[PDB]
């Protein structure tokens, strides 16, 4: 399943990281000749970030590649490898000692320091156990609510992988609804501070994932236009097409002009979303036949979005049937030709449509 | 690695500390801490390889496995002369028959 | 391990073992000749087996340990203030002295402590220096609140005029009451505050009221209450010669109280008169 | 001034006076800067524990491998049970 209709120079740019390769790899699903080159850049991504194991499977699966381009038309530097992989064995050590060292200097805040960054470093080598070991001894080694606070934002970035949403929502919500928000604040009085959103971010994968989508929109809702900048989850035309689908697909048209007209929080997104806002006037004023059209055309694009493939069909399925219900509710007797012209459709097969919904 | 070595002979046995790193002059530095002797003069042998003052174990390789803390491969300390070897005499532990349960 | 039976090696290593410890009792003069005595008293402990042993054998060493502090108990048998300061030396010595004994018991620690203690029937296994204190707080029976508390009086005698026999002596006095408090140490500072804070509270009251009360009418009274402050220092001085946690902190704030009641109308009616008049410092004191 | 250990089948280490921080125990009884004993056990006990201690003051701190002590095959189930028994 191949769609054109994708930006990887924003996502070059807005985006690194695993979903960079990760996209690819719905690429590499279903969506092919878009591959090879950005593999390549991704190599040499992990050419940094400490990562010598996933590089050699990015080597593998481009050489994979490359035997797909003994059709179409990889880099293993061994030297870099183990360089690389002995400074970071012997930096492990070091560490090791350093953690040594300074419970022998006894800052907590310099040892959790520790604890975080050997953390962040098992994320720079796909250690997620090590760094489940390094973030659960930074875990209550805290000093103040604002750095258990970090803790649990790199845990969320760990979870962006994770998604094992029994306790990593338990995690989620530590950073969510446990550490009484920058202590009764909000994220100091106005959030420029990018961890709300990443609330919002974190739960739209969640309940992605756990399929309460209603409440994932209604996370989604309030997003703060002022920081938008994370380099694997956070670009804002990505969340305002994240926040603004999920919320056209899950609310209803009281909220639709309650919450999404009046939304301005997220106003600013939807100024990035010159589509979206057209969708929204097009279903708004009732217009099925191009607003469906943009929607199906876009579905394809958001099943690019990887996360977003399985339950774009659900959620343009319900936008579908929100738009025929919104055909057939204000009248006694409707002309399906007239809906036929309206819905883009036969009448017959508009008619089994209608009849699908008439099961319940 | 961080290399806790074990200078082992039947008495002569010195748990002593180095790295992978460390040369052998220094460690003499630190045979120096231990009993206080020049390295200059002296030759740390192991029977094994021509051990000079300068000699990195980087370029020996006594790695994590190759040299653990509890069990190292020992840069081999001589019963100092110019072309000696202390006489490694590493401890045998006990022999059982299969597994007892009276002793839990 | 499996090396030798068990039971056997008692006498040998016990000997060698009170040995090197009569040497360490409060002092013998362990130097570091002897300090290798006391390794092979090392040698002693580790060829025994210590397993059934080492709890009897520091069973034995408690009870030479004891005879010993009742040695000391007859030595304290002596003058006066001069045993304050023997006292503090027995004290001082015998921390070390047992401190060393738990030097050579750190293995019997391991050996018991590890594996199985009382303090995990009157047959206790803890700690030597717990047991130094238990059974030295039998010698701080009477000596202890007889003389040198009394002796702490008369350097509380000694604040009010005089100076402090030895504060090594009287403060080492005082360091006994709370030495020989309770073993278990839930009230370390009990014995002074029993003993004797009670008649210092009220004799060290009493007089400054009295006296500075005479003085206050004699020599004037604004100025006095300055004297009173320099007074109640005075007493802070001697009463830091030799020092409690509890008498300061309350003896000092009971004169005020105290003395107060003989001029509470002066305090406001100098103040005014400070208002009326400028006088600054008469303001820092009264302040 | 220099100490030594000494065992029931005569391990007469001789122990260091200024470095020796890789031991911990000894560090307690150096009488200087002598005669270290722990001689009615057995030496499967003693070397046992030595040897574990050098292992358990290398390997704290360590997030990498920990590894478990090799214990004797017929005791192939007193490798772990030696935390049972003999502590490694």
């Amino acid at each position: 399943v191949e769609n054109p209709s994708l930006d990887l120079e924003q996502y070059a740019a807005s985006y690194s990281g695993l979903m960079r390769i990760e996209r690819l790899q719905f690429i590499a699903d279903h969506c092919p000749t878009l591959r090879v080159e950005a593999l390549k850049m991704a190599l040499s991504f992990v050419q940094r970030t400490f990562n010598v194991d996933m590089y050699e499977e990015i080597h593998r699966k481009l050489s994979e590649a490359t035997r797909e381009l003994q059709n179409a038309p990889p880099a293993l530097d061994t030297a870099w490898v183990e360089a690389t992989r002995k400074k970071a064995l012997l930096k492990l050590e070091k560490l090791d000692t350093d953690l040594k060292n300074y419970k022998g200097n006894s800052i907590k805040e310099s040892i959790r320091r520790g604890h975080d960054d050997l953390g962040d470093h098992y994320l720079d080598c796909g250690d997620l156990s090590n760094a489940l070991k390094c973030y659960s001894r930074a875990r209550d080694y805290c000093t103040s609510a604002k750095h258990v606070i970090n803790m649990c934002l790199n845990v969320i970035k760990v979870s962006v992988y994770l998604q094992n949403w029994s306790h990593v929502l338990s995690y989620v919500s530590k950073a969510e609804s446990t550490p009484e928000i920058a202590e009764q604040r909000g994220e100091r009085d106005s959030q420029t501070q990018a961890i709300l959103t990443k609330l919002k971010c974190a739960a739209g994968l969640a309940e992605l994932a756990a399929r309460k989508y209603k409440q994932a929109a209604k996370c989604l809702l309030l997003a703060s236009f002022d920081h938008c900048d994370f380099p694997e989850l956070l670009s804002p035309s990505n969340v305002a097409i994240y926040g603004g689908l999920c919320a056209l697909a899950t609310f209803d048209r009281q909220e639709l002009q309650r919450n999404v007209i009046s939304s301005s929080s997220f106003k600013l997104f939807l100024e990035l979303e010159p589509q979206v806002r057209d969708i929204i006037f097009k279903f708004y004023e009732s217009k099925y036949a191009s607003c469906l059209k943009m929607l199906d055309e876009m579905k394809d694009n958001l099943l690019l979005d990887m996360y977003l493939a399985p339950h774009v069909r659900t959620l343009y399925t319900q936008i579908r049937n929100r738009a025929l219900i919104q055909y057939f509710s204000p009248y006694v007797s409707a002309d399906m030709h007239r809906m036929a012209a309206a819905f883009n459709t036969t009448v017959a097969a508009l008619e089994d449509e209608l009849t699908q919904l008439i099961l319940e | 690695m961080d290399v806790f070595l074990m200078i082992r002979r039947h008495k002569t046995t010195i748990f002593t500390d180095a790295k992978e790193s460390s040369t052998v002059f220094e460690l003499k530095r630190i045979v120096e801490g231990i009993l206080k002797r020049p390295p200059d003069e002296q030759r740390l042998y192991k029977d094994d390889q021509l051990l000079d003052d300068g000699k990195t174990l980087g370029e020996c390789g006594f790695t994590s496995q190759t040299a653990r803390p509890q069990a190292p491969a020992t840069v081999g300390l001589a019963f100092r002369a110019d072309d000696t070897f202390e006489a490694l005499c590493i401890e045998p532990f006990s022999s059982p028959p299969e597994l007892p349960d009276v002793m839990k | 391990m499996s090396l030798k039976p068990r039971v056997v090696d008692f006498d040998e290593t016990w000997n060698k073992l009170l040995t090197t410890i009569k040497a360490v009792v409060m002092l013998e003069y362990v130097e570091r000749a002897t300090w290798n005595d006391r390794f092979s008293d090392i040698y002693a402990l580790c060829v025994a087996y210590p397993e059934p042993l080492g709890e009897r054998l520091y069973t034995e060493t408690k009870i030479f340990l004891e005879n010993h502090v009742r040695h000391l108990h007859k030595r304290v048998l002596e003058s006066e203030e001069q045993v304050l300061v023997m006292y503090h030396r027995y004290w001082e010595e015998y921390s070390k002295g047992a401190d060393y004994m738990d030097c050579l018991y750190r293995y019997l620690n391991t050996q018991f402590i590890k594996k199985n203690k009382l303090t995990e029937m009157n047959e206790p296994l803890m700690e030597i220096g717990e047991l130094a204190l238990d059974m030295w707080r039998k010698l701080m029976v009477e000596p202890l609140q007889a003389i040198l508390i009394r002796m702490l009086l008369r350097e509380i005698k000694n604040d009010r005029g005089g100076e402090d026999p030895n504060q090594k002596v009287i403060h080492g006095v005082i360091n006994s009451f709370v030495h020989v408090e309770q073993y278990k140490k839930k009230f370390p500072l009990k014995f002074y505050q029993e003993i004797f804070e009670s008649p210092f509270l009220t004799e060290t009251g009493e007089y400054y009221k009295q006296e500075a009360s005479n003085l206050l009418q004699e020599s004037n009274c604004s100025q006095y209450m300055e004297k009173v402050l320099g007074r109640l220092k005075d007493e802070e001085i001697r009463c830091r010669k030799y020092l409690h946690p509890s008498s300061y902190t309350k003896v000092i704030h009971e004169c005020q109280q105290r003395m107060v009641a003989d001029h509470l109308q002066f305090l406001h009616a100098e103040c005014h008169n400070i208002i009326r008049q400028e006088k600054k410092n008469d303001m820092a004191n009264m302040y | 001034m220099y100490v030594k250990l000494i065992s029931s089948d005569g391990h007469e280490f001789i122990v260091k006076r200024e470095h020796a921080l890789t031991s911990g125990t000894i560090k307690a009884m150096l009488s200087g800067p002598n005669e270290v004993n722990f001689r009615e056990i057995p030496s499967h006990v003693l070397s046992k524990v030595c040897m574990y201690f050098t292992y358990k003051v290398r390997y704290t701190n360590s997030s990498t491998e920990i590894p478990e002590f090799p214990i004797a095959p017929e005791i192939a189930l007193e490798l772990l049970m030696a935390a049972n028994f003999l502590d490694c």
